[PDB]
């Protein structure tokens, strides 16, 4: 509950440091596995 | 003799942004934090809004949002009915077989807590739709949007 | 001259932005490149501000 | 806390006006203040300090 509000408040922060901001934005998307890779490549 | 680099994308002169008072902010009436967020790609900003089409479609998209709210409420009540069925199964199991006096209430409270979480998810959906509708209804130029 | 370094950084990041836009890149990478270019021009005009 | 830092009125005043109830509440607040921008947890709240 309070932890949830804390996490949300955190997500709305700049962190100034541009490396820090990019390192934050790259973690949004999860990784994949082999079958996901092959289906994705087939789509491409 | 001087040269010049043709920037692939525009940039803002730092002297008119960071130098307090932020002259860009005073001109545009954007708070220095908001200007720093927009300029350094930390928050979007609205630059144009068709007030006419906003006004006229404030009923059609209202109808669409009513349809979507009805659909989310229908899945909500279906989840509640599934809870009711599972709770009937749980109470049948508890009071039909020989179990502890509290174990039956333990599982029943567990199920009602699962439904409390389901209703919390329903509130999450209600927020996700209604906050967005409210954001549109007051959408005007020079408004900052965090949480992309 | 200590200014050829800042100009070199600006030109590198501008050319890289041009190439990233030309190839077609996800908005994450191109926006990061744009932020870097803005920072490079800022550093060129005033370091440490 | 009142057993050790109890003799002074300043300490009792701090405990009363602190409003933080619980060890985990204090750890959560401390983590939220020390390293903001990352998702608060329990592991990175304790091992942090």
């Amino acid at each position: 509950e309070a932890l949830r509000q804390a996490r949300k408040d955190a997500e709305l922060t700049a962190s100034a440091d541009s490396v820090r901001a990019y390192l934050k934005q790259i973690g949004k998307v999860a990784l994949l596995n082999a079958e996901e890779e092959v289906e994705l490549a087939k789509r491409i | 003799r001087m040269g010049h680099i043709e920037l692939a994308a525009p940039v803002t002169h730092i002297w008119y942004f960071k130098g307090v008072p932020s002259r860009l902010g005073y001109l545009l009436d954007l708070a220095p934090k908001d200007l720093e967020k927009i300029i350094y790609f930390a928050a979007y900003v609205i630059t144009s809004v068709d007030e006419e089409m906003r006004h006229n479609e404030l009923s059609t998209l209202e109808a669409e949002m009513a349809v979507e709210r009805k659909a989310v409420e229908d899945q909500r009540d279906g989840e509640l009915e599934a809870r009711a069925q599972k709770l009937e199964a749980d109470l049948a199991e508890l009071e039909a077989e020989g179990a502890k006096a509290d174990a039956r209430r333990k599982v029943r409270d567990g199920g009602e807590r699962e439904m409390r979480q389901i209703r919390d998810r329903a509130q999450r959906e209600l927020d996700r739709l209604e906050d967005i509708w409210s954001t549109f209804t007051k959408l005007a130029p020079k408004q900052l949007i965090v949480d992309e | 001259s200590d200014l050829n370094d800042l100009y070199r950084r600006v030109i590198n990041r501008n050319n890289r932005l041009k190439r990233l836009i030309d190839l077609g890149a996800p908005e994450i990478i191109v926006n990061n490149e744009k932020r870097m270019l803005q920072e490079s021009v800022d550093a060129l005009f005033d370091n440490g501000r | 806390i009142v057993e050790r830092f109890g003799f002074s009125e300043i300490m009792r005043s701090t405990l009363e006006k602190d409003n933080t109830v619980g060890t985990d509440e204090a750890l959560l607040d401390i983590y939220r203040k020390l390293r903001p921008g990352e998702p608060p947890t329990k592991e990175s709240a304790q091992t942090l300090l």
